[PDB]
């Protein structure tokens, strides 16, 4: 086959001997796998071509396709995936170089009539032909054997143990058919149904009495001889021949053509008068459905629509037996039904591909779940559905989908099942539905169907069994709780069913096996009177060991530090049994209530009770994206991408080092159930067990591989998905908080002469006695981001303990007394910044006083600022951001925090904004040498590729595989500045928070294209956030929010935010000595109108007017430069000064007139009161640095003519725009000048369209130097592009030394992404996303050069990246230009975290009336327009705009 | 010296500043599609270099011959225009009304029963209009 | 009363076939409601004007690119092109589509859109001509138009099937008191319940009609196949049961009678007789009470909402 292709040849020749010769090489003593991949996927189009020899390929992979075209002689490995192509047989039996036969998935062996001589020239698909073809002439030729057998009057009983069941099966069908026909040539009944009773009793003696595959064998033929019985007896007690006929007419009768010299189309099946016909298939010995009226109704829509050649199609709600119907109707036709679960993944390329695939095969594919594919699929697939049916129609021998005319096989039959009204869920077009005959499903036929599978399984009174099941489920379903979870329907009713199987060994085939097997089943699903209700009617319907399990979890649970109670122990044995039958389980209660603790010591005491070895994957599931979890396909090169799930489960039936053979798998996934992610894997949970994925692979379901979902709410979770699995809920939590401080300290001791002393001295010191009164006096209080009294002792215990060994090395210098008064004191403060911690600080004071007053008076008594013991700044330090001026509040506030985070503890800050966390954050971790600062700023739609972005120039990847930082001493702090504004999905999950939650608590994630674990070594997280209260805040989940110590951070008081600033002022004042005396009245007036503005100017009003202590250090910063860079000052020129700061500062994102003039008179208040002056209005403040060296108030005039002068230059310099100088437009111009002379000085204009503001930009960066870049986004310019233009203005702007000034419009912000970016670069100097892979290399050996050629020794990347950010936060300046406030994206805009902390908001608005005035007055007066005589008309004031 | 350029077309932008380089009348169909790279032409801001009118569209400068006029149109009412579009151009709205369907109408009418006598009337306005103008 | 102004007035009906044809335009549009398709009514209108019709549904790339080379082939060598579902192309439909409208003689487009789906281009929809498909609110009408598209017992089963189809379809229309949802029967259904009686006809040579049979298959999976209530399955039963009682003679409404076939006609003397029938049936003005067997007060409330309805907005057209 290589001489097909000879350029192809010659490389793999090549390649073989490059392979050769390194072989050669390594036994004399990456670019192999490269060499094989690139030629790989090049063999693409070779195997897909290959794929239309054999068309049952197309259930195949290209990896198995490979193999099964490289097994050119073993012959083995197709033996290995006859599950996958035929469905019913598992393996190929081999002997004398032949094919003897085929074994089914239920162990049954076909043998053949004769063996198929297997050749060395022989290919794959030549000999698999070969066998399609004799396994269908052997079912016939075993059908044909037992009819003639049967019809010489042999017993079926002695027949059982010598054909296949399908032959069995086959024969009896026709022998019943035809002798009911003679029975209505007459009309006389009695003599067959007492045979066929007879029948059916001597088959149940002959099922005591046999092995496992008679045993099968007879378990199936009994459902068909009992419908056999049902009929009979259903036309005896018909009255008349015309409703004997009308009955005998709609069920299926089975026929064999006499004259027809053809083997394998002489059977065929009537019903209703239309003839389809046995394919003779083999089945095995499948799982028969019970024959019900809705069964036979359905058979009926079926046998209409195929005899039309339409598409089958069943709707209803969940669990009615819509694709078990459709299975068993090509079950009872000859043939397997191939099974698809339909998703939004499934677009038109894959839903074609598997049509062409079922239209070559000759297959009945049936689609569970069609109205899940998306609305445009669904009409795009409707042509192809009707060209499918046409050609059936017609008998045409070919028909053309995918650009490539495959032919049409007449065998072929398309069915749908779906299940409208559910959310989420497409509804099918018209056009579409006109190609299928729709059926309702609605309601089975339970009582039925328990009765026959009682009879079945041999109980003794089955049709009262079966009623009172049906009674018991529909009066649980009537009154039990009316929440969403609670379903006792047909799956519900074979799971208990399927548990009387088991039980019968040591219960009896009886009421207690049936009693066992509801309260296995239903019980850990219900609730605490739901429980009851259960109890109470089980009683009243029905009448009524394990000591090594119970001692192998109690191992389990003490190995692992768990105690025992009663609720944990029921628990566990529930799931215990639970997980016995069912092969997916769903966990569900509160957040902490016990699940994974539950699990993990159930899945230990098997293992231990066993000795299989447990191989568990915990998936947390809305952290990846679905394409991640199951797979996408590549199509460019329309190639399969292993998902994490469907990876684990190839591994796991590949098996390659054979350690899955005598292993449990466990697959946990531990979010929130989403629909869209979890009815993907419907044909996983429910009787398929498969994995049918978009390329056409089929992945089974060991029994050995079991699915865990650990949640904590179903709100959304649908009943397609709740039925399937069974669900163990918690309704309290399974353990004690006095049990749970036991457990957290032996876990903390386990971590860590004295040691047995020091265990003892803290267990006696946790007396749970006055712990329990202190636990239920703390729900008293008001908690921020509640979280539970329960779930804050790991919080308490952990810190209680890192606390106590904090100080091993001096606990051999005193008493006891004084020792266990320094341990109680250590607790009390870990149980206050435990339970009362995230609280302020009145309720901190009094959970203080009531822990002092609960633990007694005669121990140590814990204050408000207790602790253990073994400012004059500078003008210019008043402008480092990382100076702090040490409190009280903030010596508590960083000393708690340094010792929550040795504590190995996560941390929450919570706060208002301006509270500072961030500055007691870095406070605290930049005296600390043992710690490093990566600082990642969320923003509503934030990713975990982003952080992965801000973590990779700070860790390091080392293979298992773990992520560690690249310093080797200081561990790493994962700053998360708004954990609150990452925003919730349809379903509402926080994708950022739940990554979050994750890497707290596993330490690790998922790696999404490799699909590899990685371990976090030494990054501590670290959360900071706005209260839920305030607008754009989201409440995160508890499960996220109990793995962290909350700390409320609040405003410092007005005393105290005086005593803050007049250090700052003297700092300031320290460049003016004769005004030394004037800081405390410039402190006071500037904290008095910071309090009076955020009084004044609320959300209320306007959602941007939020103040904080920010704006107190901006005004602190503001009137220093101007002081330092200004000339001699007096006392007036001072007061002038601070007023025209505290204006550019509080005001100028004032919008109203009224506003200004409110704020004016604050001022004029403020400065009566507290610094005892011309005019402070905004136009008659007009400081600038422009007209002189210095900054300094500079005259109307002068400042007029210098700005005609300059913008006349700068319009013949650069673009002509002709416009007209005005006041309103000079303090703009003015104070867009004070925001670009500044350090990380960012503008947003905000103001009405064609009013100045990108002009004034632009005239303002060009007096000041700065280079304007103007983004060129217009439409069909994408991310890409927009990134493209920052990473050049940032490297232009770092290693060129350019001052840049970006110009941003609303209009260039296409989708929320742009946004993204430019809060990332306006929170932090830069994106991490633009410079990574082998962009950072560049920029670094980039960086290194210039450093180089500058003249500065950096050599470390720590250094080159410091003086890079430090670079862009010198010489990048951004002004944000925005014309309607009111758009959705322009308020996304305003409201964004990073551009409203980092900008300076100028509220331009509209011009008034005195612009419009000085503008028109000022371009008409240049007019010859005084030429006649006018007269002065009497008009009111109020209307005279102009003088 | 009229061409007829689209937003939803491809090689818009080179036609367009060939357009502006020449001098030619430009009407740019689809207006509601606005293609932000001709913002310095809706703006009319040029830079001025001597005694040569230049235009930056894109990444690249086109100089304005002088002669060159630009037409933006749109046949779909209540559309979308962005603001800075919609504040620097002359939107005029071009719907009928009630006086010119009574003329169309009577148009029809007049045609479809004498056509010679609709002609000649015709003729006639438009030579009293002609003399009118001499 | 509100048919009244139509019928005195108006002397002129137009259905898609006269629009199709008396127009001087190659493009059209079609939009119904949900749960009804019209694009048999083009099938059958390409199959009586000898034109061919090409169905495409637009919702995926590979069938936008079809899309336009068919219309492209269209435009040089004609045939008829449907576009189905053009609202799920909708980027498509407002670049490509009205580009190529604003810029063959047997060359005809047809675009098949939805009446409470998203909005289509207001310059591509006045360009085109634009019908409304829906069922014919008659029932008169509707066993008319279902005979007049089509041994003797053949025949006479097929008058039956369309008198049986327009009273389902008729009592569809009133949704609390006819049925208890909203249900669509189509052509589909027609076409499977003439299927089943053509082969009942055929396999049963001897003229003993199972009538049970056909009753009880027609009631339970040609038409309650889509019923998912037992009240409702009920309702088709007994309509079934009305209508294939298989008696000597047929009173299908209270005003005229079926007789059931001699044995010495003609297929085309039978036709003859049934549509004279047919012709000499006069619909009465309170037919859904009289003719689907419901109480008069149950339909009174129906109709008085419907011309309160329309004469409401008739006086507020009027009122501007
Ligand atoms: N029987 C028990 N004895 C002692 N400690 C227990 C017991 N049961 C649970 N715990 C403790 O309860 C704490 C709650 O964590 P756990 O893993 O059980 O929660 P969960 O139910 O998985 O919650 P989530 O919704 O966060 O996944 C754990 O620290 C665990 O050690
Ligand atoms: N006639 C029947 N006899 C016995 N068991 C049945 C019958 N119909 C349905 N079941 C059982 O009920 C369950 C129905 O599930 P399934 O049909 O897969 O759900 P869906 O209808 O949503 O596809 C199956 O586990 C099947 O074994
Ligand atoms: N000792 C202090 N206590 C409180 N605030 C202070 C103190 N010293 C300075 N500040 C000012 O308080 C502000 C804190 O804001 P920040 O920490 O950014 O809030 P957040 O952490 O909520 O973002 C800083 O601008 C800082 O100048
Ligand atoms: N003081 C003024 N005198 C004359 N024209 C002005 C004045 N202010 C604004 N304009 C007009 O408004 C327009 C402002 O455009 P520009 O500042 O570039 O962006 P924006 O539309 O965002 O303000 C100019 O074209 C100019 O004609
Ligand atoms: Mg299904
Ligand atoms: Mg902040």
């Amino acid at each position: 086959i290589q001489n097909f292709l000879p350029l192809e040849t010659s490389k793999f020749k090549s390649l073989t001997s490059e392979y050769k010769m390194i072989t050669t090489r390594a036994f004399q003593l990456k670019l192999t796998i490269d060499s094989l991949k690139m030629i790989k996927s090049s063999l693409s189009t070779f195997l897909e071509r290959q794929r239309r020899q054999f068309p049952r390929f197309y259930f195949l992979g290209n990896d198995d396709l490979l193999k099964i075209i490289g097994s050119g002689k073993h012959h083995d490995q197709v033996s290995k995936f006859m599950k996958k192509m035929f469905g019913s047989i598992e393996s190929i039996i081999f002997f004398e170089d032949s094919i003897t036969g085929v074994r089914s998935v239920e162990g049954e062996v076909l043998n053949l009539n004769e063996k198929i001589e297997l050749k060395d020239s022989i290919q794959a698909q030549e000999w698999l032909n070969i066998l399609d073809t004799e396994i269908k002439l052997s079912v016939f030729t075993q059908f044909r054997d037992c009819l003639g057998q049967l019809k010489d009057g042999t017993d079926i009983e002695v027949v059982v143990s010598k054909y296949i069941f399908q032959a069995i099966l086959l024969s009896a069908q026709v022998m019943w058919t035809e002798l009911v026909e003679k029975c209505l040539q007459t009309n006389e009944f009695s003599k067959y149904w007492k045979e066929v009773d007879m029948k059916i009793k001597g088959l149940l003696d002959k099922l005591n009495k046999s092995s496992d595959n008679v045993k099968k064998k007879i378990e199936a033929l009994l459902v068909e001889y009992l419908h056999f019985n049902n009929v009979i007896g259903q036309l005896k007690n018909c009255s008349t021949k015309e409703e004997a006929r009308l009955l005998w007419a709609k069920v299926q009768k089975f026929y064999q053509k006499n004259d027809t010299l053809d083997d394998l189309n002489s059977v065929f099946i009537s019903q209703s008068g239309y003839l389809l016909q046995y394919k003779f298939e083999y089945i095995g010995i499948p799982e028969r459905l019970i024959y019900t009226p809705l069964l036979l109704v359905g058979f009926a829509t079926l046998t209409d629509s195929l005899h039309q050649k339409y598409g089958g199609c069943f709707f209803g709600p969940a669990g009615t037996g819509k694709t078990e119907t459709v299975k068993a109707f090509g079950q009872n036709l000859g043939r397997v039904v191939v099974v698809f679960n339909c998703d939004d993944s499934f677009d038109y390329q894959v839903l074609s591909r598997l049509l062409v695939g079922i239209t070559q095969i000759g297959a009945w594919g049936c689609f569970d779940e069609f109205n899940r594919l998306d609305e445009k699929v669904l009409s795009a697939v409707s042509a192809n559905i009707q060209q499918i049916q046409n050609g059936l129609q017609v008998g045409k021998s070919h028909i053309t989908l995918l650009e490539e005319e495959t032919p049409l096989s007449p065998h072929t039959a398309v069915f749908i099942t779906l299940n409208p009204g559910y959310n989420g869920r497409s509804e099918l077009p018209e056009n579409l539905k006109k190609s299928f005959r729709e059926f309702s499903m609605k309601s089975p036929q339970s009582g039925t169907i328990a009765e026959m599978i009682l009879q079945i399984m041999g109980f003794e009174d089955s049709k009262s069994l079966a009623s009172k099941i049906v009674h018991f489920l529909e009066l649980l379903s009537s009154k039990c709780s009316s929440m969403n979870h609670y379903h006792f329907g047909l799956r519900t009713l074979k799971g208990v069913l399927r548990n009387c199987s088991p039980l019968v060994s040591e219960f009896g085939e009886g009421e207690k096996t049936v009693v066992e097997s509801l309260k296995r089943v239903i019980l850990p699903s219900l609730g605490d009177t739901d429980e009851l209700v259960f109890k109470d009617e089980l009683s009243k319907i029905f009448d009524s060991n394990s000591k090594a399990i119970v001692q192998c979890l109690k191992d389990a649970g003490q190995r692992s530090g768990f105690s025992m109670s009663e609720e944990f122990l029921k628990k566990c044995m529930q799931f215990y049994y639970m997980q016995k039958t069912q092969q997916a389980l769903i966990l569900v209660g509160k957040a902490g209530c016990g699940k994974t603790a539950t699990w993990k010591t159930v899945i230990d005491a098997m293992a231990i009770f066993d000795g299989h070895a447990n191989v568990v994957y915990v998936i947390d599931t809305k952290v990846l994206t679905k394409e991640s979890l199951y797979g996408s396909m590549l199509k460019a090169t329309l190639e399969w991408r292993d998902g994490l799930f469907t990876s684990i489960l190839r591994r796991v039936n590949d098996d390659i080092t054979g350690t899955f053979k005598n292993s449990r798998i466990w697959v946990v996934f531990d979010s929130d159930l989403d629909p869209e992610y979890v009815e993907a894997m419907n044909s996983v949970l429910d009787d398929n067990k498969i994995l049918t994925l978009p390329n056409g692979e089929r992945l089974p379901i060991p029994p050995n591989f079991r699915i865990l979902f650990e949640t904590d709410n179903l709100d959304h979770t649908t009943p397609a998905t709740i039925t399937r699995c069974g669900l163990l809920w918690f309704s309290t939590d399974v353990c004690s908080i006095s049990s749970k401080i036991d457990h957290l300290l032996n876990k903390s001791y386990e971590a860590l002469f004295e040691l047995d002393k020091l265990k003892d001295l803290i267990s006696d010191s946790f007396d749970m006695a006055s712990l329990t009164n202190i636990f239920t006096c703390s729900n008293d209080l008001v908690h921020i981001l509640g979280v539970r009294t329960f779930n804050k002792l790991e919080t308490a215990v952990q810190l209680a303990v890192h606390l106590i060994s904090s100080y091993r090395q001096w606990f051999q210098n005193l008493d006891d007394k004084s020792l266990k008064d320094v341990i109680t004191l250590l607790i009390k403060r870990s149980l206050l910044y435990a339970l009362a911690g995230d609280s302020t600080g009145e309720s901190q004071r009094a959970f203080i006083q009531t822990i002092n007053t609960y633990f007694g008076h005669d121990s140590q008594e814990l204050s408000d600022y207790s602790t253990i013991v073994i400012v004059s700044l500078e003008a210019h330090e008043v402008m480092r951001p990382d100076i702090v001026i040490p409190t009280i509040d903030t010596i508590k506030h960083e000393k708690i925090f340094y010792d929550l985070l040795n504590s190995k503890r996560g941390i929450i800050l919570c706060g208002p904004p301006g509270s500072g966390k961030t500055m007691i954050m870095n406070n605290a971790l930049r005296n600390s040498s043992l710690y490093d600062v990566v600082g990642i700023n969320f923003s509503k739609d934030t990713t975990t590729e982003h952080i992965l972005s801000a973590l990779h120039r700070h860790t390091n990847y080392v293979t298992g595989l773990t992520l560690l930082p690249k310093s080797d001493i200081k561990n790493l702090v994962l700053f998360c500045d708004e954990i609150n504004l990452p925003k919730l999905d349809k379903y509402g999950s926080q994708n950022v928070v739940l990554f979050l939650r994750q890497l707290m608590e596993k330490q690790g994630f998922w790696k999404t294209p490799e699909n590899k674990w990685v371990t976090i070594e030494r990054i501590h997280i670290v959360g900071a956030c706005n209260p839920p209260t305030d607008p754009g805040r989201i409440p995160m989940s508890e499960r996220f929010t109990r793995h962290a110590a909350i700390l409320y951070l609040g405003y410092p008081s007005g005393k105290s935010l005086s005593q803050i600033y007049e250090i700052y002022y003297k700092a300031i004042f320290k460049l003016v000595p004769e005004f030394r005396s004037y800081t405390e009245p410039f402190a006071r007036a500037s904290v008095h109108l910071y309090n009076e503005c955020k009084a004044r100017y609320s959300t209320g009003l306007q959602s941007h007017y939020l103040f904080s202590p920010r704006e107190l250090t901006r005004l602190v910063r503001g009137v220093y430069t101007a002081i330092n860079t200004g000339p001699r000052q007096t006392l007036r020129s001072l007061i002038r000064l601070w007023a025209y700061e505290a204006w550019r500062i509080f005001a100028d994102r004032l919008v109203g007139v009224k506003e200004k003039n409110s704020f004016e008179q604050l001022l004029y208040e403020t400065v009566d009161k507290y610094l005892p002056l011309g005019n402070i209005s905004s136009t008659s403040l007009l400081f600038s640095g422009l007209l002189s060296l210095d900054f300094k108030e500079v005259n109307k005039t002068d400042l007029v003519n210098f700005i005609e002068e300059r913008f006349k230059t700068f319009c013949d310099e650069e673009l002509e725009v002709p416009m007209v100088i005005h006041e309103s437009m000079v303090d703009h111009i003015l104070r867009i000048d004070r925001a670009l002379k500044q350090v990380q000085g960012h503008m947003m204009l905000i103001g009405a369209s064609r009013t100045g503001k990108t002009i004034l930009t632009r005239f303002v960066a060009w007096l000041n130097g700065l280079k304007i870049v103007q983004p060129k986004i217009h439409r069909h310019s994408n991310l890409s592009d927009f990134d493209m233009i920052l990473k050049k203005a940032i490297s232009d702007c770092s290693l060129k030394e350019s001052r840049t000034c970006l110009i941003i419009d609303e209009s260039n912000i296409l989708e929320t992404a742009f946004l993204e970016r430019m809060n990332t670069l306006l929170a932090n100097a830069d994106i991490p996303d633009l410079f990574q892979g082998e962009e950072y290399d560049k920029l670094l050996n980039n960086l290194r050069n210039k450093t180089r050629s500058l003249g500065l020794l950096l050599d470390t990347e720590q250094e080159l990246y410091d003086w890079f950010v430090g670079e862009i936060a010198k010489n990048l300046h951004v002004v944000f230009t925005i014309c309607d406030p009111t758009n959705n994206k322009s308020s996304a805009m305003i409201s964004s975290p990073a551009l409203f902390n980092r900008c300076i908001i100028n509220w331009m608005g509209d011009w008034d009336t005195k612009t419009m005035s000085q503008v028109a007055n000022n371009m008409v007066d240049v007019v010859p327009m005084e030429f006649t005589d006018f007269i002065v008309p009497e008009v009111n004031k109020e209307l005279v705009f102009t003088e | 010296k009229t061409v007829l350029l689209s937003f939803l077309e491809e090689g818009f932008v080179k036609r367009l500043e060939n357009a502006v380089r020449f001098g030619s009348v430009v009407i740019i169909q689809d207006g509601e599609f606005f293609d932000p790279i001709i913002s310095r032409l809706i703006s009319r801001e040029f830079n001025h270099a001597g005694n040569r009118v230049t235009v930056e569209i894109g990444d690249h400068e086109v100089d304005v011959s002088g002669d060159f006029k630009l037409f933006i149109h749109s046949c779909d009412p209540s559309g979308d225009i962005p603001i800075f579009l919609r504040s620097r151009v002359r939107l005029v709205h071009f719907v009928t009304n009630k006086e010119s369907i009574e003329t169309r109408i009577f148009d029809i009418t007049l045609t479809e029963e004498n056509a010679e006598m609709q002609r000649k009337r015709e003729d006639l306005i438009k030579l009293n209009t002609e003399y009118r103008l001499k | 009363a509100l048919n009244w102004f139509k019928n005195e007035f108006f002397v002129d009906e137009w259905n898609i076939a006269d629009v199709v044809a008396n127009s001087e335009n190659n493009y059209f549009t079609m939009a119904s409601e949900r749960d009804v398709d019209g694009t048999f009514k083009l099938i059958e209108l390409a199959k009586a004007s000898k034109e061919s019709l090409k169905i495409i549904p637009l919702g995926s790339i590979e069938n936008l690119n079809y899309a336009q080379e068919e219309i492209s082939k269209s435009k040089i060598e004609g045939g008829w092109i449907l576009l189905q579902n053009i609202q799920m192309s909708l980027s498509w439909v407002k670049t490509y589509l009205h580009k190529h409208v604003e810029e063959h003689e047997k060359f005809k487009m047809f675009m098949t859109c939805h009446l409470t789906g998203d909005k289509l281009p207001a310059p591509l929809l006045q360009r085109t001509d634009r019908v409304v498909y829906e069922d014919i609110p008659g029932i008169l009408d509707t066993v008319k138009d279902l005979w007049g598209s089509q041994g003797v017992w053949s025949v006479y089963c097929t008058f039956l099937l369309s008198w049986f189809h327009a009273l389902i379809t008729a009592r569809t229309r009133l949704v609390p008191h006819g049925f208890s949802k909203k249900y669509y029967f189509n052509d589909c259904d027609f076409q499977f319940a003439s299927v089943y009686l053509e082969n009942v006809l055929a396999t049963n040579s001897t003229n003993n009609i199972p009538w049970a049979q056909v009753r009880d298959h027609i009631a339970t999976i040609v038409y309650g196949g889509k019923i998912d209530e037992e009240k409702d399955l009920e309702v088709v039963a007994k309509l079934c049961a009305h209508v294939f009682c298989g008696s000597d003679n047929l009173q299908i409404v209270p005003g005229v009678r079926i007789p059931q076939p001699l044995l010495q006609q003609s297929e085309e003397e039978e036709r003859a007789r049934l549509t004279a029938i047919l012709s000499n049936t006069i619909e009465p003005a309170d037919s859904l009470s009289s003719w689907l067997q419901l109480p008069r007060e149950s339909i009174l409330d129906y109709e008085r909402l419907q011309a309160k309805e329309v004469a409401s907005s008739t006086e507020q057209l009027l009122q501007e």
